[PDB]
This record gives structure tokens, C-alpha cells and sequence, in this order.
């Protein structure tokens, strides 16, 4: 049988095996060197079109031969030597001189019109254009380049909901011309979003079908009912004809996906919100986190789509209000723009009001996002959560948002089934790891923080009672004996943050 | 009620 | 392999390649200059009719040679120079000139081609005649021309209800001769009007079928049950046979249509009421 | 017919047999020396291409002649001696030398062959890398090599739950290049985990399908209904196409598996927890016990994934606390790591606490293990148990963990000459490695710590206090009769030595 | 005994 390299050669040189070649010419020359059978030759000799005899010749060949010899020793004799020279060139720039393969025998045939074909057939989404986050898309392309050599690997492009990961992945497979063609031959991009236990099987059913030829999509059997070992075997079967194939698994929630990805020795890019799914894999795992949009980048994004830049001081302030509120978040920022109707800074501050007195539902809009509002997204992130973590999260409302505060200051509102409350930290960590709902910050002192988007989510969403109960449950422990953290001589008075507390009490008197 | 239908 | 010019030459000179020629005379000459093989030549040398040897010579020749040289440098020597002169003249009318014909007209009556055949088969409605809104139909045609280069794009012909959008779209694809033939190869005009959530998948089911060849409409399966990722893939599949294709989506209500349209990297004209 | 050498010659010299040759020149010479026939020769003489006459000459020639003589004695005479010299030289490099190539390497990059292709297609898991247990993986590979000659055999890679057996099997078939390619042609690695009685037939159904060609997986029938004798026969059928094939049976629970394996004369590696399933097999049975990770291997394992090694004394003690608690166990150690978040010794001791006051559920985490926590694993190991053994085990809570203690000292809590206790405690260590046998100084058993905190938060809250009482009772009954050192018989009367842990256990049940 | 084993 061959392998991924010799088949990468047979795959790269396919435009050519289509432009000048014929399997009838080779069947006779090949029954001799022992690489066929009279049914193999039966199947390939009587076929109406040539692309049929070719697809059967390259499939049967990729399975039957002990090596890629008796196919160099043929394009030669048949005056189609212009083929066997290309393939021997590739195998030589593969066994003897490595590295040189990407610059020399693979790149001089790139074409920005073949890419779009390959992207489209691999279901890659149409990269964003009016703004590109340089840094991230770049480091993705980089870390993908570093691994095309590797046999199987996970790249985790993880972030908040609406934090912009998938779009960045769309751009990373659309920016370079290297990743598809030079570093990897093909792309298969499949969206997961599986919650049920049958989802993790159906996905790889649609992988199996993302792989399969336009022929025998007709023949698809009642595979809906067929064991996992068989769908898996069917894939690693049909996966031979697929040398260096990249897999994007957009929006993974279940680590069972990742386990299949790791049993199937697949090459995977992965966008997800819960980062801990990587513990499922005992392997080369590499990570890229999509942080919240920095204050300057938000400017960049707005200018990028035609938004008028400030002059008066309370206009740059209006936009810092927006950037603060939507605590650096692509999606709600976009909804924000889409809903700014007249375009005035005025109606933008109108919305800035609307966000505090109606939550995300005040700016929910039709956006390139599948979601009307970021709350629909965070929804799932909150359902999946460990029941206890669901509790911790449910209580983190009654904090100050966009304020760095100690663990003990959290131990007061946060639940627990003695004298050391570190368990709070463990939960709040799980909480930031799994949808980036919190925010961990090791020194000066162990402190977490809840952002603003992630707060106004909870505001108009948690049980109206639990707010006032958390506020009182806070005012209890509250007594016993700026770019600066609140000191331990002064925890007894949270009154510093009275503003954002007078607001929840006014909220809970309605 | 502990979460207005999760959100 | 050859290409469009050289195969246009081997195709153009067939009325000629039948009156006087024989591939055996050339078989040795091609077995010689290393562009044939003694089985290839076997296949062409023992053939009952001359039309056999000719059809095999013209099929077989195109794979081995890097060009159409060792066939001009033969009709010369064989006293069949009236052939090699036509072909060298043509190769001169292509090697020596950066100008030929572009996508235009040299077999006239596109009146049954573009008007009758392609409009009707793409289900384009019978354009209005007794009044034409100049400005609007014109700007549609213009703005469609400017974008025919592009890989995928949305044109939203939006207005009030009964405001006349679809009719204008009917006219913009029925007036000119450019949009169909010059700028786009085919037209697919489909009415949406989908309100249910199952409508947006069924639509692209009937796209997928608007695409499928006259052969295998008989073979149409119980396709109603097959995933969306698969219907999408079957379309972008069957979309290989469709170079530069225009899509009219008459009467869109659901933005899910538009989302599929944008996942399927389609070229779309759209009449709709909601902007 | 020819053979492998002479056909290797007719195959090797094809690049050559195409540039200069013609079978008609030889047809008469073969019609003559009586090795052809005038229809054979008819078939080869009227053929349009030369490649035709050649492919027919090379197919047709191999049946009639006893050897490859009347084809060397021809390329000579025909001025095509450059052929017959190559072939006579080769025939000399085989007739005249008892040495050639053996099964080894001459077309390199078995890296995509043996590693990529055969492992992946045989469903072998992606071997672990960041730590390898030398001794064990090595002895697996060794003991597999010694047996590749044999027609059928069992290797039992048995141990505790989460003790690391399967991973070691993953590594033993992924390290070397010998086991796959040199010693065995193919690999079939299948997870069993069968508990129902229908599972043991379904398994070999998926063997049968692991075997079947890429062709005819489409043709897969409603095979679910066809007798066992027939599934067995279809396998030993489809097993013709499979010379020297290795079988990994990952996670066996039922000895019925092993019985089918022994009827089907298979070559089997086996990861399992219960060791007695081998009594099902009457055969060359060889065993490899996956012991608990020694304290030092635990260090290696810690260092391996980037964990900081101690300095102060009550930090090395903290980590010996962790290693003692998880009585040398790969999986719970790993869960421990995955859950050590900041990496500090501090949060490690946090966990050391959490483990005593919340059992194994305190460190349960997402891990390469199929199981959230080792308790989910031991679950099954406890379900399969003989009802009486389920009892004995259920009572063995009220002992001291990590202490070697006498049989009689056990006769007090365990249900029913009381040697019978020993028999139960034996069945009990053999079948999931739940106990721990130690023959002399005196026949004594022992319960480890992981195997304890399993039972703690698992046995009936009453039965703890009851076992504690039933012990203080028979202890004092024994009282009314009147370190590397075993507890003496002058002193069984006071288990009060272990009052510390006994006081804790007590607080658990009595509240 | 054994809360769900
Ligand atoms: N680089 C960008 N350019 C323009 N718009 C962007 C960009 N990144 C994000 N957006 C806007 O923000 C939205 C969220 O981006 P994206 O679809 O990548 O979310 P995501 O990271 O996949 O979140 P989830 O995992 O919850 O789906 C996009 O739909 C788009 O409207
Ligand atoms: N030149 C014309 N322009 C516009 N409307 C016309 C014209 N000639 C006739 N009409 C009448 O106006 C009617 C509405 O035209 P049309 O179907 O284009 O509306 P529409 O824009 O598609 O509205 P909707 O999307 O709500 O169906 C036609 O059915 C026809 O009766
Ligand atoms: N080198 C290693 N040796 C043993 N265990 C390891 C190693 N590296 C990681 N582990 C962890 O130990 C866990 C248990 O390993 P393994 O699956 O081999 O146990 P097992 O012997 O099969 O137990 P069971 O038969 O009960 O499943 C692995 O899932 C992994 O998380
Ligand atoms: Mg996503
Ligand atoms: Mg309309
Ligand atoms: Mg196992």
C-alpha cells in the first residue's frame, strides 16, 4: 500500500494526470509488475469517461502497490515522461532533500483561483475583509505552518462567545496561499455544535461524506445505523486518498469530538469556547486565545466599517462607553454598529443607554453572527456548566464589573458545600476556562474579575430574587472586626462600588 | 426559577 | 495536452483532415520524434476504415506531445501541404497576434439562444414590453455588468410591495445580450416566498435540481431526506459544471435564504421587500 | 510453477524485458523443448502490440515449465544476452548463496507504513510519548517477539484499574519496527468491554469486519443474524488472507472472549483487569502484571509533564502523601495533575486534603482515561464480583490501608478452619487487583489506599460503623482468651495502634 | 450495600 507522501504526489499532480494520461495505457504495463487483479483491471478497462478510469486507477493504485515505482517506470515509456519527471522530482525533493519540497516542487503551481475552489469544496466560510485582526490570524497561520510536517495535531483557537475565533480561522485559511496547496493539500471544514450524544457520531458521518467523491454520494448507504468502529474504519479507509488534509472543527463543545479526532489521528484546527476539552487529548496540543478586542483595535474596527471618529470629549467618551460596555467583543460591537441607524454619535450613546436599561436585548440585531444577541450564545455556555459552576456564575452578578477584586471578597456570595475558602478559586477558574466568563489574574494578590458584557448578560437573565439575596448575603460578611487593588485594611466597606450597587438595588426594586 | 430559562 | 486554440485548430480542420490524410504515414514519424508509442501506433495502424485511424490519431495525439508541432512538420513533407499551410497560418493567427474574438457574436440569432433557450430554461419570466422603466432596469444591467468579474455578490432590488421589482429584474435579463452569454454563462431564476423554516432548504433543493442535467431528472431520488451540509455540498458539487452563473432569487422573505446564498458563494440578484 | 525468487526475477527484469524482446522468437523454442503448446503459442503469436505478447509470455510461461531454464538458454542465442546475463547472475545470487535479505528494510520510511498506515488501520491508539514505562513496554515487546513463531498464544497484560495497561500496549506496538512488519504482518486492536452475553459475539463480528477488504464494506449484510459457528467459520475463512496477524483485545471482562479467541486459534495480546479469565484458556499462557507505579516512577511521571520537584521536607512529604494516597496509579495521578491548576505544591496539598474528605470524587477531572474518576472504573470491577466476594470486599473498608495484617485479624470483619477468608481475599486480589497478597512472614493480605477511598464513600454508611464495631468485638473476644515487622500474635488484641485512622473512619459513619 | 456499585 502507499502512504500520505506518495499520495500527496499523486494528488498534487492531478491537474496533469487529467490533462494528459490514460489508464488503459498502463493496465497492461502493470498487470506484469504485480500491482493489479483481473477485477481491478476489469473495473478500470470498461469505463465510459476517462476521469472514471483515472479515479479508479489512482484509488486502486493507492491501495494495491507496495510502492510508487511502476508508475514512474511508465509515464516514462509512454512519452508522457513529462509526468514521471514531475513525480520523481517530488519524491526526490522528499526523501533526500526535505524542506526544499515546499519552495521548489509544490509552490510554482499555486493559483489564487484554485484555492477558492478548494476552500469552497471543503466548506470553508468566506473570510472577513473590511477588517482583519492581523496578530491572531497571523499567529494561526504561523503555528499551522510549523505543524504541516506533523502526522496529527490539535490547534485550539479558543475564546469568549462572539469573541471572533471562527472568522479569524476563515481568514487564516484565506490569507496565505501556502496553507492550502503548499503545507496541506486539502481542507475539510465542519461545524460541530453538538450537545446530544449522537452528535459526535453524526459529525464524523458528515466528515466521511465530506471526504467521499462526487461519485458514490448516490450510493450513500443507511449509514445512519452502523457502528462507531465502522464509521471510524470507513473514514481511515477513505482517508488514504487524502494526503495532508486539514480539519477545521468549528465550535466544538463536547470533548468526545476531540477524542474521535485523536483516535483518528486527524489534523485539526479547533474553534471552541470551553478550553478544557483538550484534556481529552494526550498529545501535541497547541493553543491560541482570542482575547477581548483591545481599546485601540475597537477604533480600528469602527473606522474599518465607516464610523465617524470623535472630536468633543464627550464623544470619545461615548465610544469608550461602548468599548467598556461590550467589554471588547466583536459580535456585540458589530450588532451595535448594525443598530446605530442614523450613524450619529448621538444615537450611539442612545444605544449606550439602551444597553444598561434593557441589556443585550436592547441592541440585538441581524448580524453575520448566527445569533440575534450575545445572550443566545452565552446561553449554551451557561447550560453546559457544572451545576455548582452554574451556581457560582449565577451569583457573580452582585459584583462590580470591570473591577479587580480578591477571592475572599468572592467567598461571600459564592456557594460551597471550615476556614480555607480556596474552593471558590477553583470554581471561578473553571468559570473563566469554560466560556471566558470570568478573568484570572495571579499576582499582586489572587483576584478574579467579571467583565461588562458577561455581566449585563446575567443582569437581565438571572432570577430577580437571587440578586437581592446576593446583595444582602454580601452586606452580612461586610463588617466583622483606580489601577490600585482594594487593601485588606479596607474590605469591610464595599461602599467604594456603591454606584454599581445602587443600580442593582434599583433594579431589584422593580 | 434560578435562571430565566438559562438566558 | 494542447489547449483551446490548437484544439480549435484540430477541430476546425476536420472537413479537411477527412478529404486527404492517413495516420500511418505519420505513425513512424511520431513513433520517431518521441511523441507516440508502438502500442498507440498499433491501435492506429490496424484499423479498417480511415475515419478510424483519423479519430484515433486525433484523440491519441493530444496527450503525449507538448504542442502541435510534429503534425505541421509532417503535412508539409507528405504532399499534403494544403493542410499544414492552413494550420501554420492559424498558428500564426494566434502566436503572432494578441487578438481574436473575445466572448461575442459570429453565429447570429442569439435571439433563440439567449432569449428563447437560456431564459426559458432558467425559468426567467416573459419580460414586460408595453412599458419599461429606463433608469431602474438600466442600473440593474449596469451594476450587474460591473460585478460579473466577482466570485460572489449580492444585488438587492428592494422596494414596496407591488412596487415592480421582479418585473424590472425580468427586463434587465431580457433586454441586453451581455448578461446572458457575455457576462454570465447561465441563468437560474427561482421564486422563494418561504415563510416556514423548511422552505429555505427546499428552495436550494430546487436550485440543485435547476442545475441537474436533463439526464437524471428521471433518477431524482427521495432527496427530501438528506442533511443540509449535504444538499449544500451536492450543489457546490453540481456547480462545477456551471462556470459564471447568475442567480435571481425572486421574492425573498427569510434571511436564511441569503445565508445559504452566502455559504454557497453564489452570484445573486434579489427581488425582496424587506431590506 | 516458478516461486518467489524466479518470479522476483521475471518481475525485476521488466523495465528490461520491454526495451528489447519478442515472445514469437521464443515460441518455437518453447513449442520445441516441450514447455508450451501450439494454442498457447497461438495466443501469443497473433497479438497486435509487443506488450501483449510480453504480458502473455510472462503469464503463460509460469505454468508449464518446472523452472526458469528455457528462457535463459534463449536470451543468449538471440543477441539479447544483456538479459540472460542479468538473470543468470541473479539465479547465481540465489542458487549459489544461502543468504539474501530476510524480512527487513530496503525501501525506507516504514514511518508512514508501519507507524502511520498499519497502526491506524488496525485501530491502534496514538501511543503515549511524554512518559514511557521502560521495563513493562519492553517486556511486552520482548515476550511478543519470542512468540511470533507460535501459531496461537495468550499474553495477559493484567493489572489494577487505570493501572496503565492499555497505554503500555499502545507503546509496545508503536515503539519498535519489528512487531509490525518483521514479526507480524498486520495488527488488529479491538476494545471489548463486553458485559452482556450478546457482546462476545458482536466483538468477533467487528473482528470479522476489521479483517474484510476495503471492497465489500459496502456489501456488508444484515450479518447480525447468523449462527456463532458460522461467524467463527467466516472469520477463520477471511483469515486465510491474513498471514501472521497480531490481536490486541483491549479491556476484556468476559472469559467467553478468551474462549472464542482460543477456538479461533488467534494470536492475542490482552489488556484486562481480572486475571483468572486465563483459566478459560488451556495453553501457552504468559502473563505480565502491571504493578503500581513505584514512588520514583511517579517522580519521573511528574517531571515528565512539567511538575516542580520538592525542596523543603514537608513538600517531598506532601508529594509522598499524594503518591501514597493514589497508591501508585497512573490515571488518578494524571487527573491529579490536570487538576493541580497553578502547579504549586500548595494547591497540591489542597488536593491532598480534598482526597480524604471527599474521596476520589475530589480530584475527578477530564483525562485521557475513558473515566471521570477511578471510582467509575472500579465500579464495574465491583459489579462483576461474586456476591460473597462483593461482601468481603464491601467489609474490607474497616481495615488499615497500607498495612500488612494477618488472616485471622481479617476473619473478624469478613463474612461466611477459617482459611476460607484467605480464599476470598485471593479471588479478590486476582480479580481487579483490589487486595494485595504477601505470603510470608505470615499469610497476610493488605488493602491499598485508592482501593480504600473507593469503598469509603461507596459502602453503606451504616456498614462502616458496623464493621468497626464487629471488629472491636471479635478483637475483645480474642482478648478474653487469656515497619518491616509484622504485627505479632501476642498483640492482635489491640488494633488501637491504628486508632488514628480508626478514629477518622469512625467520624465518617457515626457523624 | 454499594450505592449503585
Ligand atoms: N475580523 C472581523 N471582521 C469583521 N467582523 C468580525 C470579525 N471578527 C468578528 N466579527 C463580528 O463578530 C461576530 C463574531 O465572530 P465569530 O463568528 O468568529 O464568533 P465566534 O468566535 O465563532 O463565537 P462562537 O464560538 O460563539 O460562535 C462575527 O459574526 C462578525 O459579525
Ligand atoms: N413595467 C412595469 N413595472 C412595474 N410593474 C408593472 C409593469 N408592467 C406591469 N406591471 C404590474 O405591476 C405588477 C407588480 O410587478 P412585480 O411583480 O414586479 O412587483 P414586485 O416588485 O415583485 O412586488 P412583490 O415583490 O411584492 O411581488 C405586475 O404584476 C404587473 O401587473
Ligand atoms: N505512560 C503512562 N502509563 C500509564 N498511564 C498513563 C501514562 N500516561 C498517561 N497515563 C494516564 O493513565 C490513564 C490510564 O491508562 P490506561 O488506559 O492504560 O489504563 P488501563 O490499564 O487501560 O486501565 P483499564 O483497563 O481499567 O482501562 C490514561 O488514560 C492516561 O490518562
Ligand atoms: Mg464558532
Ligand atoms: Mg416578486
Ligand atoms: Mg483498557
Amino acid at each position: 500500500m502507499l502512504c500520505e507522501i506518495e499520495c500527496r504526489a499523486l494528488s498534487t499532480a492531478h491537474t496533469r494526470l487529467i490533462h494528459d494520461f490514460e489508464p488503459r495505457d498502463a493496465l497492461t504495463y502493470l498487470e506484469g509488475k504485480n500491482i493489479f487483479t483481473e477485477d481491478h483491471s476489469e473495473l478500470i478497462s470498461k469505463m465510459s469517461t476517462r476521469l472514471e478510469r483515472i479515479a479508479n486507477f489512482l484509488r486502486i493504485y493507492r491501495r494495491q502497490a507496495s510502492e510508487l515505482g511502476p508508475l514512474i517506470d511508465f509515464f516514462n515509456y509512454n512519452n508522457q515522461s513529462h509526468l514521471a519527471d514531475f513525480l520523481e522530482d517530488y519524491i526526490d525533493f522528499a526523501i533526500n532533500e526535505p524542506d526544499l519540497l515546499r519552495p521548489v516542487v509544490i509552490a510554482p503551481q499555486f493559483s489564487r483561483q484554485m484555492l477558492d475552489r478548494k476552500l469552497l469544496l471543503g466548506n470553508v466560510p468566506k473570510q472577513m475583509t473590511c477588517y482583519i485582526r492581523e496578530y491572531h490570524v497571523d499567529r494561526v497561520i504561523k503555528k499551522l505552518d510549523e505543524m504541516c510536517d506533523l502526522d496529527s495535531f490539535f490547534l485550539f483557537l479558543h475564546g469568549r462567545a462572539g469573541s471572533g475565533k471562527s472568522v479569524i480561522a476563515s481568514q487564516a485559511l484565506s490569507k496565505s496561499d501556502q496553507l492550502i496547496g503548499i503545507n496541506y493539500d486539502s481542507i475539510v471544514w465542519l461545524k460541530d455544535s453538538g450537545t446530544a450524544p449522537k452528535s459526535t457520531f453524526d459529525l464524523f458521518t458528515d466528515i466521511l461524506l465530506m471526504l467521499k467523491s462526487e461519485d458514490d454520494l448516490l450510493n450513500f448507504p443507511s449509514v445512519e445505523h452502523v457502528t462507531s468502529v465502522v464509521l471510524k474504519r470507513m473514514i481511515c479507509n477513505a482517508l488514504i486518498d487524502r494526503p495532508n488534509t486539514l480539519f477545521v472543527f468549528d465550535d466544538v463543545v463536547q470533548e468526545e469530538t476531540i477524542r474521535w479526532a485523536q483516535e483518528l489521528r486527524l489534523r485539526c484546527l479547533v474553534t471552541t469556547r470551553d478550553v478544557e476539552i483538550s484534556n481529552a487529548a494526550s498529545q501535541t496540543c497547541e493553543f491560541i486565545e482570542v482575547t477581548s478586542l483591545e481599546i485601540d483595535e475597537c477604533y480600528d474596527f469602527l473606522e474599518a466599517y465607516g464610523m465617524p471618529m470623535p472630536v468633543g470629549e464627550k464623544e470619545e467618551d461615548v465610544l469608550n462607553k461602548t468599548i467598556e460596555l461590550s467589554s471588547g467583543n466583536p459580535a456585540t460591537l458589530m450588532m451595535f454598529f448594525k443598530s446605530c441607524e442614523p450613524k450619529t454619535f448621538e444615537k450611539m450613546a442612545q444605544l449606550n443607554n439602551k444597553l444598561e436599561s434593557r441589556g443585550l436585548v436592547g441592541v440585538e440585531c441581524i448580524t453575520p453572527y448566527s445569533y440575534k444577541s450575545l445572550a443566545m450564545a452565552l446561553q449554551r455556555c451557561v447550560e453546559v456548566l457544572s451545576d455548582e459552576d452554574r451556581s457560582a456564575l449565577a451569583f457573580a452578578v452582585v459584583m462590580p464589573p470591570g473591577v479587580d477584586i480578591p477571592v475572599k471578597l468572592w467567598s461571600c456570595v459564592i456557594p460551597v458545600d471550615e476556614q480555607l475558602d480556596d474552593e471558590v478559586a477553583d470554581r471561578l477558574k473553571r468559570l473563566s476556562k469554560r466560556g471566558a466568563l470570568l478573568s484570572g489574574k495571579r499576582m499582586p494578590v489572587l483576584t478574579f474579575k467579571i467583565d461588562h458584557i458577561i455581566h449585563m448578560f446575567l443582569k437581565h437573565v438571572v432570577d430577580a430574587q437571587t440578586i437581592a439575596n446576593g446583595i444582602s448575603i454580601l452586606e452580612q460578611r461586610l463588617l466583622e472586626i483606580e489601577t490600585v487593588i482594594r487593601p485588606e485594611d479596607f474590605p469591610k466597606f464595599m461602599q467604594l462600588h456603591q454606584k454599581f450597587y445602587d443600580s442593582l438595588k434599583n433594579f431589584a426594586c422593580c | 426559577p434560578l435562571f430565566n430559562f438559562l438566558c
